[PDB]
């Protein structure tokens, strides 16, 4: 999957962009 | 993604929407 997974607070889509790019 | 929480699950669900124009993400296979 992915190492830093964001799961900190509720991900805004934003964070999620990291994953996507 | 809306509400409490993602991690262990929602995350990929989450992805599979978000990463691309229709959604899409990336998942391995073997």
């Amino acid at each position: 999957g992915i190492v830093e997974q964001c799961c900190t607070s509720i991900c805004s889509l934003y964070q999620l962009e990291n994953y996507c790019n | 993604f809306v509400n409490q929480h993602l991690c262990g699950s929602h995350l990929v669900e989450a992805l599979y929407l978000v990463c691309g124009e229709r959604g899409x993400f990336y998942t391995p296979k073997t």
